[PDB]
RNA sequence: AGCGCCGUGGCGCAGUGGAAGCGCGCAGGGCUCAUAACCCUGAUGUCCUCGGAUCGAAACCGAGCGGCGCUACCA
């Protein structure tokens, strides 16, 4: 709350949006541990646990926290740095979840 | 029906710690019901309330339970009375508690014998209450001296011999209490044959108890023997194991092994 | 239909029950293996000894079936002090047809003389050829004291060994080497660990414990696999005990003494005073008969110090009210055995470790106390029971004068000062009395890493008596 | 085995002789632009189970159950 929010782009996406897939690079990830300077850590289901720069219309425009899944671009040149690009709010998460495009035992729920 | 005050007199006197239990709270303070004395509200102020700043009316005041308080000021031609809970000492509160629950079990009792006897409870007090507390004080140690000695009902008019006898029916049923007096002796003997001396020591002790005191040695482990004594009166039960520690030196001196002291007989 | 109980009791009848002992056997005629000796006292007592951590008190109960306490509340799973207790007779089977490796069994005290063969097909019954005591040694650093007692005590030893586990194990040589301090040479070497072993794994095991065998006196010691848990492989330990160890020199002209090891005091808590028991003593006699009621005194007795540092030795006098085998009153005592003698000694006097590894002599004997003792003394090269990383095993150094080392005396603890030292004798000081009886075999054990460490062997030559005041 | 202690509503506690307790939790509401702080109201029991006296028992007591601590493994 405040009055910061009239000043905003007034953006209400309230309806459930259409989830956006993963295209030939970009994967999910679960965000594991905050970090500072507006970079987290993201365990990509691959067994690897990548480093991922908070990113361009994502860093003050989304709040997110630990635990929640997200959608991550890898760089090709870098492997272990990568840029998160679009966050899911737990709804859409449950139906990847039964799809299954990550593995099902990361069991996140409230 | 509960009225008839303990103490001297329906209205209260002056700097007596009291005694309240809260109804309601209006804006200007509390009107509570004085349960020490007999029925008749104090008034509790709001700035005189917590010891702590005020923050929560209903927090500290606790709408129908019972606490602790002083009164200040007395009116004495048709009745009021001013009250404080913010000036209430960290040791006076204990005192308060124990006045409060002997008189609490002396009123139950009476109210007891008066709902028997459907006779206001006022009469009963009339025939019990206060010449007992002339005689000893308290009603309450009165109470269980007549649970030890009978001579407390002596010179006082009963309304009628079944209110007495079904108060000490009422008194024998409800306020029985002995007191475990308990020691522990340790039997360091090296000597040749003790067996046959703790057999005579057990005997010596175990003879010389009482009717009343009936003192048993209890066995747990070799050197820790335990005494035990049911002492009614406490100021008995001492001396018979000093008695029994005396025996119990004496008969193991002379065979050849040693006894020490390790609880002596306490309460 | 019938209830297990009552089969049990049928077979005890159908087994000849428990005979009780005479009163007064002809004693001359009596042997160790005789039946009014063998159906209801041990005569060979065997220890067991092995590694922390290794599993003894499961073997034992393995073999007898009967449990040591392990108790204390804190040395139920660590370490035990006092030596654990144990009682199987051993029964082998009349019939020729069955195999002689399964005849033979080892019951718990309660089992019939002649209980019939659990081995299916076989309707033969089972004759006692054997009553031992199984006796638990505590196998750790610093518990040694019991453990060079209980070897006094002991005419047969159980060497336990891990095979999954290091081939060479210290604790064990220092067992096996305190066993031949006392010339004990029957000792049958035992696996505990067959069933997690390999094939070749075993026999390498096997060969390496053969290599670590060879200079030592002991030479033909029996080795048997065994388990513990899945209690398996005991009638091969009944019939290597049977064969393997025959009955020590024990009969009846001897005086009668006795070495005791544990003290009881039997108080029941709970229940009044009024029905009690005395003192309980006990111990092994290595030499004597005793009888129902005999008059008895412990030499050393209790320890005072007067106001000038005089050491004042007590014997305590006690009239023997019983004796107490494994499984009911005796009235004549088999040399050879432990036995719990309950006697008019304060139960307080039996409270604590007081009574542990003391002598005992009846009435009509005097053995002698001393203070200051001419020892003879034999050392090794090397300690023994030390772990070095593959460099020059501990060197043993010779004892300077003025030092305190922990002689066991066959069962007396003492903490000796060395007086002076001489190129094969030494004079000790005893802040503690100690008896000497005939030679009392002793076991030497000197402070270096901070425990006790087994040194030698010695024997007293010569002691300065002190007269007890009575 | 005996003796000392005890018997949450989720946890720590309190009076136990007059009948569901407090605090900390949890849910909802309030103040605040907003959060924490603060304020208000609940929704949770067999104050362990079987009996005795009693208008009353959870207490007071006893005919037991279960868990902790001292004696200490009490042949
Ligand atoms: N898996 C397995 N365990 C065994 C075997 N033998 C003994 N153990 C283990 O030994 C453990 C304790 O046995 P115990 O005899 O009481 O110990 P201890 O050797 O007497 C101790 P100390 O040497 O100091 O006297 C048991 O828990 C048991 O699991 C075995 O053959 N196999
Ligand atoms: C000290 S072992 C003595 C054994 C005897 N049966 C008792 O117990
Ligand atoms: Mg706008
Ligand atoms: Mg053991």
């Amino acid at each position: 709350g405040g009055k910061k929010g009239r000043r905003g782009k007034n953006d209400s996406d309230g309806p459930k949006r259409e989830l956006i897939y993963k295209e030939e690079g970009q994967e999910y990830a679960q965000i594991t541990k905050m970090l500072g300077n507006g970079r987290v850590e993201a365990s990509c289901f691959d067994g690897n646990k990548r480093m991922a720069h908070i990113r361009g219309k994502l860093r003050k425009k989304v709040w997110m926290g630990q635990g929640d899944i997200i959608l991550v671009s890898l760089r090709d040149f870098q492997d272990d740095q990568c840029d998160v690009v679009h966050k899911y709010n737990l709804d859409e998460a449950r139906t990847l979840k039964n799809q299954g495009e990550l593995p099902e035992n990361a069991k996140i729920n409230e | 029906t509960s009225h008839c005050r303990f103490y001297e007199n329906k209205y209260p006197e002056i700097d007596d710690i009291v005694m309240v239990n809260v109804q309601q709270i209006a804006e200007m303070g509390a009107y509570v019901k004085l349960l020490e004395y007999d029925n008749i509200e104090g008034m509790i102020l709001l700035s005189e309330l917590s010891r702590r700043r005020i923050r929560s009316i209903q927090k500290l005041i606790r709408v129908g339970k019972n606490d602790v308080a002083v009164v200040l000021r007395v009116d004495k031609e048709k009745g009021y009375i001013d009250l404080s809970k913010r000036r209430v000492s960290s040791e006076d509160i204990i005192k308060c508690e124990e006045k409060y629950q002997k008189s609490k079990t002396v009123h139950s009792i009476l109210r007891y014998c008066a709902e028997k006897f459907q006779i206001p409870l006022e009469e009963l007090y009339k025939t019990i209450a206060w010449p007992l507390s002339r005689k000893f004080g308290h009603a309450y140690e009165a109470f269980k001296l007549s649970i030890i000695d009978e001579t407390v009902w002596e010179g006082i008019e009963p309304p009628s011999k079944d209110v007495l006898d079904e108060l000490k029916n009422y008194i024998s049923k409800r306020l029985t209490p002995a007191v475990k007096i308990r020691a522990d002796v340790e039997v360091s003997c090296f000597s040749y044959e003790g067996i046959d001396a703790i057999k005579d020591a057990l005997k010596s002790a175990e003879d010389m108890s009482t009717e009343q005191m009936q003192v048993k040695v209890k066995l747990v482990a070799a050197p820790l023997y335990v005494l035990t004594t049911q002492a009614l009166d406490k100021q008995k039960g001492i001396e018979q194991l000093e008695s029994a520690i005396e025996k119990i030196t004496e008969v193991i001196t002379k065979y050849g092994g040693v006894c020490n002291i390790t609880m002596p007989p306490k309460a | 239909g019938e209830t297990e109980e009552e089969k049990r009791k049928r077979e005890f009848e159908e087994g000849g029950g428990l005979p009780e002992q005479p009163l007064n056997p002809d004693f001359s005629k009596l042997n160790p293996l005789s039946a009014e000796i063998i159906n209801r006292q041990a005569t060979i007592n065997i220890g067991t000894i092995g590694h922390v951590a290794h599993g003894k008190s499961t073997v034992v109960r393995a073999i007898s079936g009967v449990q040591t306490v392990r108790f204390k509340d804190e040395l139920e799973r660590n370490i035990t002090i006092k030596l654990g207790y144990a009682n199987a007779k051993i029964y082998k089977c009349q019939e020729p047809t069955c195999p002689e490796p399964d005849c033979y069994r080892s019951f718990k005290s309660d089992k019939e003389i002649s209980p019939k063969c659990q081995r299916p097909g076989c309707p033969g019954r089972y004759k006692l050829v054997r009553h031992v005591s199984f006796v638990d040694c505590p196998g750790h650093d610093i518990l040694m004291s019991t453990m060079l007692s209980g070897a006094a005590v002991m005419d047969a030893a159980l060497l336990l060994i891990a095979g999954n586990e290091s081939c060479p194990q210290p604790q064990t040589s220092e067992h096996l080497a305190a066993i031949e301090i006392m010339k004990l040479k029957h000792v049958i070497i035992l696996q505990n660990k067959v069933d997690l072993m390999r094939e070749e794994s075993a026999l390498e095991h096997q060969k390496s414990i053969l290599k670590f065998i060879r200079g030592t006196i002991a030479d033909g010691a029996p080795i048997v696999p065994i388990s513990a848990q899945l209690k398996y492989n005991i009638d091969a330990v009944n019939e290597f005990i049977v064969k393997t160890i025959p009955v020590p020199p024990r009969d009846f002209m001897i005086s009668p003494r006795l070495i005791v090891i544990r003290s009881f005091d039997v108080n029941k808590p709970g229940a009044e005073i009024e029905d009690l028991k005395g003192g309980v003593a006990g111990g092994s006699i290595l030499n004597g008969v005793f009888k129902l009621g005999d008059e008895i005194e412990i030499r050393p007795g209790i320890v005072t110090k007067d106001d000038k540092g005089k050491i004042q030795c007590k014997p305590i006098f006690s009239n023997i009210v019983s004796l107490f085998a494994e499984q009911n009153d005796l009235k004549f005592a088999v040399p050879g055995g432990l036995i719990g003698v309950g006697t008019k000694v304060d139960p307080t006097l039996c409270r604590a470790d007081r009574l542990v590894g003391q002598v005992v002599g009846a009435k009509g004997h005097l053995p002698n106390i001393y203070t200051d003792i001419e020892i003879n003394y034999f050392l090794l090269r090397r300690l023994l029971g030390v772990k070095t990383d593959g460099q020059k095993q501990a060197k043993v150094r010779k004892l300077e004068p003025n030092e305190v080392l922990m002689v066991n005396i066959g069962s007396t603890a003492t903490g000796a000062r060395v007086v002076a030292v001489k190129a094969d004798m030494a004079r000790l000081q005893l802040t503690s009395p100690a008896c000497t009886e005939i030679n009392e075999k002793i076991a030497l054990s000197r402070r270096i890493e901070k425990h006790w460490r087994l040194i030698g062997w010695a024997t007293i030559k010569k002691g300065t008596t002190l007269e007890p005041i009575a």
